[PDB]
């Protein structure tokens, strides 16, 4: 159902393959141990809630209240919102290939119409529910506020790169005092799947946009 | 077809030209000397001949100077200097074998070169390099140009009658531009211009060539108040070299003399669309605009100009024609974007703002341009000294005693303050024991001035002793006489007892002075009457 | 005082009596001395270095955009050489050359059997110069143009609008005027956009550099407050701090700054700056971690020297020297594939950006 | 009698105050004055080089045997440490190396700055070490290289009975002992070909130099008379000449000698020689042209430098640094149990046209 991976420094990873009864006691289990990861605090999440069919409403009642605090989460029946969420408030975006519809449809709708989080994917399946604004989903869907059409990205390897001056003899050392980093061998470790499909990578440039800007 | 060093002729240079920026100028002279003593080099012993001449020690640079001489004789201007240095030896005879080497080489064959080298030269030096040309010219009286340079030297010396009596007697002096500029020059030191002028457009229409001869008649002129024919013979030279930024400055400032505004300002104009002299262009044009109609354009130029040394005489009468025209406001305003391009012209600034505004009267205005001025930099003593003038205009008397102390405390050495300080001890004091003291510290370090020897007899007076006053004060009043030391001087004498010669000073120096105010009221105040 | 090291001194002497005696060819101590200059200089650091006449006015040119030159930007061709573009307001653009232009002689010269160095130095003379092209137009008949070299400024900066409220714009080499030239180009920017712009890329990726003070001046164009760089060194003069001064017309849009391993010392210096305050953001692969500011030492010859003379500090109080800005993004080039003219789609990083801009003008809400 | 440049000597102490003043380090008058020589010998001469105190001491005896190299040589030409041949039977050599290509970057380091001393040794290291070089050939765009470091045997002289009535012998480096061991070879020849062959063909290209004194011992085992090479400089002992001697196992058979442009120094001299004395003729292309000689010269301390005293010159007139030796017949290196003639075109143009030289001696 769920499975955790810290994608970067304060940028973890989430994904709800289905929303199955008690997804949400593990979705929070994730979150504690994730925290316990990055050391109590992130820079932001990445939701991938895509190629999610769907699932058991109160899987998917508790799952947004993992992370929303305040209002109501679903209503055709009028699931409210706990103040109670270990998220503390984490920037939030969700991402929706298409596939996604149902728990995980309603799910990113909260977290969209509350404006606790941002919709980066694609428009959803489609698939009676109300989000937390009065909008309804079923009968149109929802369309994610940025579009990021799927997409695949190779990165070539050039086969020399500049010469750093940490390269060059005689390299005045930094004020700092701090050890100059040479240009050794430069061999991807991993293929992170950051660099794999092109909505990753978007969304993690988009969080690191809003950490850098915005804090002030 | 340059030279090769050696291995150790490049070594002892090399240390020598190191020294040379490390202030150990002693190891230089020693590797130059030695290196030009063998290599014998021109370059080499030239730098050593220079070294040598700036550390002053002069054997080492007398033998440098003939070895220079002997290395590449051709260039005229080492055997010059190696005779200049064999004078200065006393050799006397070998000098002179140098001056027939630099002399009858017949290129470019100059004295005026020998004569302002020997301006420096002290005056035994001299007259033993005169003796020696004495001599060459007992061997060489032919020529003209021999003649000059005895007259540069006799002028140098200081008894131009002998030189000008040489000029006169040969007629090639008159041909020749050197001589006859020589005699003008002595005839200006002869303090005769009734027989520099005429001569003087003798060699003008004999030599129309030379501009200095027709610059220096102008002058003349001007120094003996023949404006006009000097503004017309400076407009002919601006004809002649238009160019020249210089002559038309002068043509400016004969033409203001001759209270002809219109073109004094429009050569000022000329200068400062030259872009050259601009600034005294300026000073002009203020003096004109005060003397003149408008003061609005005179403003313009003040402005137009960026910052400049000989500018800032040149702000000074912006601020007082402005003070003239009556917006004391916009000249506040104009020294305040002054003072704000630049803080140490700020200084200058507000002092001028200061002493400006003091003379108009607005005393003030001027107190608290000065406070501004202070409170920015009240380091500065000149702030101090002007603040203290104020008050005493404004009474604020214990201001300028603390100022003036502050100042003293800062300089102990100039005069003028400690002078100031012990005067307002006097006025202002019971016991006149300090206000002595520190005038007789103003005398030990003035003891000429005017001012000095005026407020030595105040103390005096004020002391209670009499002979003393009286010939410090008519020292002062020799040196320059003043009002105020007319006042101190017939206060002296009331403390003598002769009244009658008290009367007499005051009713002279009131006609020196009838708009002085201190005199009258000292007149009243003794005598009983406004005027004795 | 300090001794006159005199051994050092001894040894050199020495040896260059040895190199004269020794060495085939004849040489004169004016070579030697200018060789011994060129090598401590060189030898001191990797970039302080003797320059010579031609070199010292290279640089004044390259640094200052001022030169004389015929206005074209050209390129090697099958041994002729092709006009890749006419630059505008120049010689050239008045004589009507086009790009895709041939040159084929120089005032009759052919450029057959000349390299592009040759080329460049003929077309180049004094201001005021008469001189003729023969240029061949797409294969046509070869026709005579005749040009007068005349004092040109090369633009320093270039501007493009992508898409509606979001623009680029190019430093390819800071000079004296760049500036300026920014300054208007934000300028005509924003009347390009009739006021409104909601997100900028500006692209430093392979900047060599340029002078400081123009650094300086581009980093405060948008800037408006704090201290953008303060440099420190030995002698006196070195420490200097400059500050942002309030005016700025960038009217706050958000900026993101490209920074390649071409971007060098100005470019690191702007993007330091507007990083170290939370001004833009920074994405790309490292930059080239040069800090050095060097001055050009007059010598009575006319032909000065560079010297490091100061090292220089991010706002943050950081040595960038030898260690290289790391951007937030870390965007490698690399391609992407799918499952008119707008460079975003033909480059990456650049789209990057400006996909990053348009999702933050979203998420700044409506 | 003529003006000594004092000003220049002024124009350097100037200078040397000024850099002193204005640098950020400290920099003491020592290091600003071991630069200054340092490039006063680097700028004027590439080769040659300010053997110091320590590398003095170094260079008296060899540190160890242990490391090897990449086996290449490398000579200072623009600022760039060029490959002057990729030396036979190496790594290097084996690998995609061209002579006649520019190292741009060293074990991650740029090239451009330092001289040619440097970069040879930073090539060497431990033997079996990885290493990469940065190459950029023919104006193309740099690729890394890896390379592994390792000791190398030369083996010198190979000599192959290429065909029945010719033998192709090829020279790899002239290493001490080399003329012996040709020597040898040729009388293993003359054993096989019954004492009498048609024709030699010496294949010296692909050969970066050696020690003056075997080049000269194997031209003179192929030739008989005239000087063989001389040198000119301008320090008193600068002339060295050699000579001919009548021995000559050669037997006056004809000799073709190819030159690819991938050799210097020795290999030239002996090219040079056996055409100048008109001995054997020339097939390769032109030579690389280095000839510059490197004598260690002590100074007043202990250190030494390493000016190039003198430069060769073949017997006749022709200097070799100055232009390198050019072969009479240029033909460019292509291709076309087997036989190496058939692989390399050069050596199947010289075996065809020792046959066809072959009737026109006749016997």
């Amino acid at each position: 159902s769920v499975k955790s991976q810290v994608l970067e420094p304060g940028y973890a990873y989430l994904r709800i393959t289905q929303f199955q009864v008690n997804t949400g006691e593990e979705v929070v289990k994730a979150l504690n141990q994730l925290r316990k990861d990055n050391k109590g605090r992130l820079k932001g999440l990445v939701l991938d809630l895509r190629n999610n069919p769907g699932g058991v409403l109160q899987s998917a009642v508790e799952v947004a209240d993992a992370f929303l605090t305040k209002g109501l989460i679903v209503y055709t029946l009028r699931f409210s919102a706990d103040p109670a969420d270990p998220s503390d408030k984490v920037p939030l975006v969700v991402l929706i290939n298409g596939g996604s519809a149902a728990a995980a449809e309603i799910v990113a709708g909260a977290l969209q119409d509350q404006k606790r989080a941002i919709l980066m994917g694609t428009d959803s399946f489609g698939k009676l529910y109300y989000t937390p604004n009065g909008r309804s989903i079923q009968a149109q869907g929802i369309v994610p506020d940025i579009e990021v059409g799927r997409a695949k990205v190779t990165q070539e390897r050039s086969s020399f790169e500049g010469f750093k001056e940490a390269d060059l003899q005689g390299h005045l050392a930094n004020g700092n005092g701090g050890a100059d980093r040479p240009t050794g061998k430069r061999a991807a470790p991993s293929e992170r799947p950051q660099d794999s499909d092109y909505q990753l990578s978007q969304a993690l440039s988009l969080l690191k946009g809003l950490s850098v800007t915005r804090g002030n | 077809k340059y030279g090769s060093f050696s291995e150790d002729s490049l070594y002892s240079l090399l240390v020598a030209e190191l020294a040379g920026q490390r202030n150990r100028f002693d190891i230089a002279l020693s590797n130059y000397v030695v290196q030009a003593q063998k290599t014998r080099d021109p370059g080499v012993s030239e730098r050593a001949f220079r070294i040598a001449e700036y550390l002053g020690a002069d054997q080492e640079a007398l033998d440098t100077s003939l070895l220079w001489a002997r290395s590449a004789p051709d260039n005229l201007d080492a055997q010059r200097a190696a005779a200049i240095q064999l004078a200065r030896a006393g050799r006397y005879e070998e000098s002179m074998v140098y001056m027939e080497k630099v002399l009858n080489g017949q290129g470019d064959t100059h004295f005026d070169f020998l004569a302002l080298s020997a301006a420096e030269t002290d005056p035994d030096t001299r007259a033993g390099l005169l003796q020696s040309f004495d001599h060459l010219l007992k061997k060489y009286p032919n020529n003209g140009q021999l003649l000059f340079g005895k007259a540069l030297l006799l002028q140098q010396d200081g008894r131009p009658d002998e030189a000008l009596t040489l000029l006169e007697d040969n007629s090639a002096s008159r041909h020749e531009v050197a001589p006859l500029l020589l005699r003008s020059r002595l005839l200006q030191s002869m303090k005769r211009s009734d027989e520099a002028l005429p001569l003087l457009k003798a060699g003008i229409k004999e030599h129309p060539d030379d501009k200095r001869v027709r610059l220096a008649y102008a002058r003349l002129l001007v120094e003996q108040n023949r404006l006009d024919d000097a503004k017309a013979e400076f407009a002919g030279l601006v004809q002649q070299f238009p160019d020249d930024d210089d002559l038309r400055f002068s043509l400016a400032l004969v033409c203001l003399e001759a209270q002809a505004w219109d073109e004094a300002r429009i050569y000022l104009e000329e200068l400062v669309e030259r872009d050259s002299h601009v600034d005294a262009a300026h000073f002009n044009l203020g003096r004109l605009a005060e003397e003149q109609k408008d003061t609005a354009r005179a403003l313009d130029e003040y402005a137009q100009v960026g910052p400049g040394n000989d500018f800032l005489p040149a702000q000074l009468r912006q601020t007082d024609v402005l003070l003239k025209a009556g917006r004391v406001d916009e000249a506040a305003q104009r020294l305040d974007k002054a003072r704000s391009e630049q803080p140490d012209y700020a200084i200058q600034l507000y002092l001028i703002e200061a002493e400006a505004l003091s003379n108009n009267d607005q005393q003030e205005k001027a107190w608290q341009a000065i406070q501004e001025g202070l409170k920015q930099y009240p380091e500065d003593l000149n702030l101090l000294y002007t603040r203290s003038m104020l008050a005493e205009k404004r009474n604020d008397l214990a201001q300028m005693e603390k100022d003036l102390r502050f100042v003293i405390a800062r300089e102990p050495d100039n005069a003028m303050a400690l002078n100031a300080l012990g005067y307002t001890l006097a006025d202002r004091t019971t016991r006149y024991g300090e206000a002595r003291e520190l005038i007789l510290k103003a005398h030990k370090l003035n003891p000429d001035d005017p001012a000095i020897l005026d407020s030595m007899g105040w103390i005096n007076y004020r002391q209670g002793k009499l002979a003393d006053a009286e010939r410090y004060l008519r020292q002062a009043l020799q040196r320059y006489p003043d009002h105020e030391v007319a006042a101190h001087l017939g206060e002296v004498l009331w403390a003598q007892g002769r009244q009658g010669d008290a009367r007499a000073i005051w009713r002279e120096y009131l006609d020196k002075q009838p708009d002085s105010d201190v005199l009258r009221r000292t007149i009243k105040r003794l005598t009983g009457a406004e005027t004795p």
